[PDB]
């Protein structure tokens, strides 16, 4: 009970029938409701049947187009839990149709209802975590040529950098943007966002930084050391800022075999 | 995507389910 949603999305998929289960969990050690009969699910199972199948075929090709190796190991597995717990609410159904006042098909049902639940949410998270996987990589990439940032010494490489890092800066700030306001704890959000508008608030400074280093150095004008350390410092909280970033995000979103 | 999309259509389709037993 009260599980773990992480993202909005999902959350909004699971919480509905993650109820309609929880307030039926409790009617039963405390409870038991047995008695009205219920009418034939040939169909409405059914519904549910062809929504699992065309569930689990996305989920097989979800695994052919991806190149998460963690994904293509632990999907597979929900797969077959999806399609476990729905043969099992297929028979309660049939069981039903015999005799409504079954009580063992009435067991059939919940096991079978949780199953299906438990297996989607396990579809959904392995995703998830694949796409946050995405983003830690685009982070530790920035991280890294933020690295490089102490070998311009020339305008023209620095035109350079700033040509590339932008781009890069832009795209992390996007996922990251987009990420935060999926993020269900309130708690992880305010890092991510404080985190994220630290480091675009510092790109500008740190080109200025490496701008009046390059300035410096092919100039009479002597004083290029506190140049060197505004720019080293920018990097520093900069990069500081992006490994908290990385971390709020590995939260959750890691695995044994991360590579 | 087309991910959140199927997982949706289970969820429905067993909400309609349930919701003939209260």
């Amino acid at each position: 009970h009260m599980p773990v949603f992480h993202t909005r999305t999902i959350e909004s998929i699971l919480e509905p029938v993650a109820q309609q289960i929880s307030h039926l969990v409790i009617m039963h050690e405390e409870g038991e409701v047995d008695g009205k009969a219920i009418p034939d699910l040939t169909a409405p199972v059914a519904a549910v049947q062809a929504a699992v199948s065309n569930l689990v075929r996305v989920g097989k090709e979800t695994v052919q187009t991806t190149e998460d190796q963690i994904l293509k190991r632990d999907m597979p597995p929900a797969f077959i839990k999806v399609e476990n717990a729905c043969t099992k609410l297929v028979q309660a159904a049939q069981m039903l149709q015999s005799d409504p006042y079954s009580v063992p098909a009435r067991d059939y049902l919940i096991d079978g209802s949780r199953g299906i639940l438990s297996g989607t949410s396990d579809l959904l998270l392995t995703f998830d975590e694949a796409e946050v996987r995405k983003i830690i990589r685009v982070c530790k990439g920035i991280l890294e040529y933020l690295t490089v940032a102490e070998v311009v010494e020339t305008m023209e490489d620095l035109v350079t950098y700033t040509k590339n890092l932008g781009p890069g800066m832009t795209k992390m700030a996007k996922m990251i943007d987009e990420r935060q306001q999926e993020l269900t704890h309130q708690e992880h959000r305010v890092m991510l966002v404080n985190s994220m508008n630290t480091v675009k608030e510092l790109l500008p400074v740190l080109i200025s930084a490496m701008k009046i280093f390059v300035t410096t150095k092919n100039s009479k004008n002597q004083g290029i050391e506190e140049a060197l350390k505004n720019r080293n410092f920018t990097v520093e909280k900069m990069s500081a800022e992006i490994n908290e970033i990385i971390r709020v995000l590995q939260l959750t979103s890691w695995d044994e075999d991360a590579w | 995507n087309n991910i959140y999309k199927a997982a949706k259509d289970v969820t429905t389709s067993l909400s309609k389910v349930l919701k003939n037993i209260n």
